[PDB]
């Protein structure tokens, strides 16, 4: 029981570590946002509770009824075809990074949005200028992720914190 | 051997060392000879007199208007357990501690000395000077840091590290190892002869380390020598 | 001017480890950290020297009303030294009140005094 | 008992089958009246020669040239601790170990065995065959891999864990619920009659099972069953 | 060969309450687990079935020198009786050096034996 009971300790000490490195990351993130204020924006790490369910379930729904690396793992698993991937992708991104990005998928797009308080929710857009629309959703989805990280994390804390309690 | 020592220490006046190899085996000694003679168990079995067998082998350990007798002991912790009455009981006569962790020693960090567990009554610039006390605490917190980033950065890579993180624990592996020393009795076990640092010596390299003087040394360097000149021999050595 | 202390003291230690991995929050949360810096520098003393209650009062009537907070974390301590032989020196009135009725000096008459000190005072 | 079941052994050499519905009572007797006896409390209060007389009793009952005896013992713990001083010391003198948790019976399985701290003398290779003694081993393994992973489904969640970690927990649910048969004598507390299983079928559905042939079909399916076709008979009822 | 098993497997035990997070860890962190998980296979072995010891010190040298890192680690056992059989018809030299001079023997002439058998594997 010792030894369960450390381990459980240790890892409550790893997501209170994780939560407020995503915290302070959280707050780098809206700060450049307000700064600054088909297509999936998705997560690289995971650890983010369901940010990332929630997008790739609707995605999955809205394909299967409309259309008939852990966001790309998901399609990978689900044996689909993409043209584009951008998997790794830098914290703060400068417009060049993502510029030829941008250039080459304009050459229907679903992402999360930024509430505070685990409201972050899902959100689409029609377009066919936009390149700007597609770093808007982008600074948004990096917001909503750490976010979400951040509350996730939280939420493990206090299950850790319980099972150390209740021991 | 305390009346051995304690013979040295009054009749021939220099400075006498009294080694004892483990305590925890002479509290667990008494405590078998109280359960023979029958007196009732105290706390985890011990004998009810543990602390006035321990007072009284650990208060004739004392400098005097004569002499002087210091006094090594080492203590076997049973299961990792602190709050054991030997150890704990030792803990009220002990000017020094230094706490042995078996994660160094898997790691090749002999002593194997706890840097953040070792505590010392006299780690205090009254008596060692402030030079000596800054660079103990600036190690000491350097350490700390690093070990509080441990799991950021096992889980994170370096590169989510500030600048001043990166730099902490680039400096705080290079402290980690450089408190490691070849031993004279080690070259029985791996043949490396040992080495000798005088106090001067050792400040002078800690603050040497702790200026980023060589923050270009790979850290293998560092792993097992005496003086950081020694360290600067080694890193030639590998081809640096 | 306990319950000041009292309030910034624990404001600041309940989230001491937010500061620590930088990227601080909110510009109250920054003034908090600010302010419990200066306060866990203030309330640490040196050994065997004890500080009269006259003494007491002052500094922290000091701290507590906005005034540290100009001053560098690491330079309160000295700041602190050099405010009691200030005060024993050119501000007796101010401890002799202390002394005789139990109650702050005068708030204005304090407020000027550490304001001097603090314009002469070499940080 | 053992006297009647010791003569048929040796004055008649005949295989014998000696049931004992608590052996822990003949301890918990000897302990009752251990104080009075005159001897002093040994650990937990239990006699001082708790090991040497259940070891004067236990020595007897076993197989010899004249003929075997088949014993099966069932073993009260008491408090539910299997550190009691009774049942640590009966442990070594029995070569097939069956361990009844309360956990698992609060849970609906029955005959609530836990799957990994009862092992037996047989489990070999050379003695069920390699094919048991893998699907065997693979099962203990699936199940000490999801009992450890329970920890972590209760602090991360069930989606942080990986998709390796997703089928283990998958299989080892339907593994500790397909664990689990009708019993005979279970018809007057469940109105259902009973089930036996041939080893080489439980084999087989467990080799089935960890497969993954049987993946699709939903959990409750796999309790009180007996062949693994009677869990797709379940199945057919949803 | 033994002094470098006793490091990985410490380095791996400074990882395994990471591993819970394993699927997005660091490449570094990633590195020491599959190094940690290949050394756990290595160190497995059957009932009543001891292997001398020259086979042993070839079997670590093996592990600890990066050799079973492209492998699966499902394998690794498969691996350990294969390799075996493979000394005994090859290596013969390489196990009699050891029995003798109780010493690791060449180690391009192992380097070459080990990669000989990584392409019969």
């Amino acid at each position: 029981i010792k030894t369960r009971i450390n381990a459980t300790k240790k890892t409550s000490q790893i997501t209170k570590a994780m939560e407020m490195v995503s915290t302070s990351k959280l707050n780098r993130a809206e700060q450049n946002a307000k700064s600054f204020v088909y297509l999936v924006i998705t997560s690289d790490r995971g650890l983010a509770g369901a940010y990332n369910s929630n997008v790739l379930r609707l995605v999955y729904q809205t394909i299967q009824k409309r259309h008939a690396r852990v966001g790309l793992s998901f399609f990978r698993k689900r044996n689909m075809p993409v043209i584009l991937d951008i998997t790794r992708l830098p914290d703060q991104p400068s417009f060049a990074d993502i510029k030829e990005i941008a250039r080459k998928t304009v050459g229907y797009m679903y992402y999360n949005h930024y509430v505070s308080a685990i409201q972050q929710e899902v959100t689409e857009r029609k377009l066919l200028y936009a390149e700007s629309l597609i770093y808007g959703a982008l600074l948004d989805a990096k917001a909503s992720e750490h976010a979400a990280r951040m509350t996730a994390m939280k939420n493990a804390t206090d299950n850790a914190n319980e099972l150390i309690r209740t021991l | 051997g305390l009346t051995m020592a304690e013979y040295f220490r009054d009749e021939q006046g220099q400075d006498v060392l009294l080694f004892i190899d483990n305590i925890f085996r002479f509290t667990q000694a008494g405590s078998e000879v109280s359960a023979l003679l029958g007196r009732m168990p105290s706390a985890v079995g011990y004998q009810p007199t543990l602390a006035t067998e321990m007072g009284q082998l650990q208060e004739r350990i004392t400098s005097t208007a004569k002499g002087s007798i210091t006094s090594i002991q080492a203590i076997y912790v049973p299961a990792d357990d602190y709050t054991d009455p030997a150890p704990a009981t030792t803990f009220s006569h002990l000017d020094a501690t230094t706490n042995l962790e078996r994660k160094l020693a898997e790691m090749g960090i002999y002593p194997a000395v706890d840097p953040l567990a070792s505590t010392s009554r006299a780690l205090a610039p009254e008596i060692v000077g402030e030079e000596h006390y800054q660079v103990a605490r600036k190690v000491q917190q350097t350490l700390q840091r690093y070990k509080e980033l441990q799991d950021i950065i096992a889980i994170l890579g370096m590169d989510e590290l500030s600048d001043e993180d990166k730099l902490v624990v680039h400096r705080a592996r290079r402290i980690q190892f450089f408190l490691s020393q070849n031993f004279h009795v080690a070259e029985q076990f791996t043949g490396q002869p040992g080495s000798y640092v005088p106090v001067k010596e050792t400040v002078r390299g800690f603050k040497e380390i702790l200026e980023g003087k060589y923050d270009h040394l790979p850290e293998d360097a560092f792993r097992l020598v005496g003086r950081i000149e020694e360290v600067v021999e080694k890193a030639k050595a590998m081809g640096v | 001017v306990a319950g000041t202390l009292r309030l910034d003291l624990a404001a600041y230690r309940e989230l001491e480890a937010f500061a620590q991995f930088g990227s601080d929050l909110d510009k109250a949360t920054q003034a908090k950290l600010a302010r419990g810096a200066r306060t866990v520098e203030v309330l640490k003393q040196d050994l065997h020297q004890p500080i009269p209650v006259e003494k007491q009062v002052l500094i922290i009537y000091a701290l507590t009303r906005g005034f540290l907070d100009d001053i560098p974390v690491e330079d309160v301590r000295r700041f602190e030294k050099e405010f009691y032989l200030f005060l024993d020196q050119n501000g007796q009135h101010l401890l002799e009140h202390i002394r005789t009725t139990k109650d702050l000096p005068n708030e204005d008459d304090l407020n000027k005094a550490i304001e001097a000190f603090k314009k002469t005072f070499v940080v």
